[PDB]
């Protein structure tokens, strides 16, 4: 069926771990979904 | 032969002072501007947005190197 083969990327001086798992996915049925949202200190202190 | 016995005077006075900085005092480093980061958009396969602090952003950076990243009010 010519299934797309994505090569996994390892953390890099400018490409840290959490960045990778958040911005990159190796399962290409999950491409082009939508945008995801997160929070850091103040927006998290409000939300939570 | 030996006519005498004496106490060995010396002038040890340092009065001139020469220091010369080693070459690595003037070598280069990477310095950066540092602002509080208000938010971040990362996109490579899937776009993910973090928001730390919600304010009108006065400044925005864009960086393409591997993953596209937009650092907001960086």
């Amino acid at each position: 069926a010519k299934r797309r083969v994505i090569v996994p990327i390892h953390p890099t001086p400018n490409f840290p771990a959490h960045f990778i798992k958040s911005a990159f996915t190796t399962d290409p049925l999950k491409e082009k979904q939508k945008a995801r949202f997160s929070s850091g200190g103040e927006a998290m202190r409000e939300v939570q | 032969m030996f006519l005498i016995h004496f106490v060995h005077y010396k002038t040890i006075l340092q009065k001139y002072t020469f220091k010369f900085k080693h070459i690595f005092l003037s070598i280069d480093k990477y310095n950066s501007l540092f602002f509080n980061i208000s938010g971040i958009l990362i996109w490579l396969n899937i776009i993910h947005i973090n928001i730390i602090l919600i304010k009108y952003s006065f400044f925005i950076l864009i960086n393409n190197f591997e993953y596209l990243i937009i650092l907001i009010s960086t």
